[PDB]
């Protein structure tokens, strides 16, 4: 149970 | 502050910039992705005469098969070196700086205006599968770090910038950007790279909208002042460390 992490997820800007 | 990327090739000189708070921290400067553990052909444009090339035709342009597919073309392209969609395989990255952001740490800014739709950088880094992610999720908790750099690239595939990257390592989010991901294949592999989404004015800070998948129990409150910010990096909802990693 980490503090600040996480993940970035690419997407095509709608 | 602010530096320019070729201030990123000498390392015994962006070291002693970063003592002096010139410089980001030093990150070992790769050149493509590198693969942790390693995992298991041409368009049809019509050849550019020399005529066409003198008077300013683009080779493998908008029209070009491959493009369309977001696939970069290779060394065996019928445009031969004229061709303009190897942009991720010559590093004809945008004109852009690194600079100090009042609270977000480092950041990037357009040096010249940059067209819609420009190619800015390809987002490289060390390629982890979930066990490799997992392992790297807890190191870096462990060691407190502020900032994270995983990008999903695939299922089984986590981009992370934390020790390996370039200079896309540092572009920062917006809930209002004006910068976006597109996934590109090249050599049958599969790439990130940033590309504007607007014409970029020179001295504006790039920034894309992280989509973020937060697994830490603390969310980062949000610094891009948009009119429509969402107070947070990853909204409102925390997800598990599986999902944020692609399940
Ligand atoms: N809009 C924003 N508001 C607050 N922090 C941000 C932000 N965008 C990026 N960051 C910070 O930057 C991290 C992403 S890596 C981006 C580069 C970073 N600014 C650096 O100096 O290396 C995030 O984890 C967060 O800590
Ligand atoms: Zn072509
Ligand atoms: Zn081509
Ligand atoms: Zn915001």
């Amino acid at each position: 149970a980490p503090s600040t992490g996480g993940v970035m997820k690419p997407h095509r800007y709608r | 502050p602010s530096c320019v990327m070729d201030d990123f090739r000498d390392p015994q000189r962006w070291k002693e910039c970063a003592k002096q708070g010139k410089m980001p921290c030093y990150f070992d400067l790769i050149e493509e992705n590198v693969y942790l553990t390693e995992r298991k052909m041409q368009c049809e444009c019509t050849p550019l005469s020399k005529d066409e090339r003198a008077q300013g035709e683009i080779a493998c342009g908008e029209d070009c098969l491959n493009r369309l597919l977001m696939i970069e073309c290779s060394s065996r392209c019928p445009n031969g070196d004229y061709c303009s969609n190897r942009r991720f395989q010559r590093k004809q990255h945008a004109d852009v700086e690194v600079i100090l952001t009042e609270k977000k740490g480092w950041g990037l800014r357009a040096a010249k205006d940059l067209p819609s739709n420009t190619f800015v950088l390809e987002y490289c880094g060390e390629v982890l599968d979930h066990k490799e992610f997992k392992a790297r999720v807890k190191e870096y908790a462990r060691n407190k770090n502020i900032h994270y750099y995983f990008m999903a690239l695939k299922n089984d595939e986590i981009i992370d910038a934390t020790q390996k990257g370039n200079c896309s390592r540092f572009m920062n989010h917006s809930c209002e950007p004006n910068c976006e991901t597109q996934k590109w294949t090249v050599n049958g592999q599969l790439r990130v790279g940033f590309f504007t989404t607007k014409l970029v004015p020179s001295g504006s800070e790039l920034t894309f909208d992280y989509q973020f998948q937060r697994y830490g129990k603390e969310a980062q409150k949000c610094f891009c002042g948009s009119a429509n910010c969402r107070g947070y990096l990853g909204g409102e909802n925390r997800v598990s460390i599986r999902a944020a990693g692609g399940k």
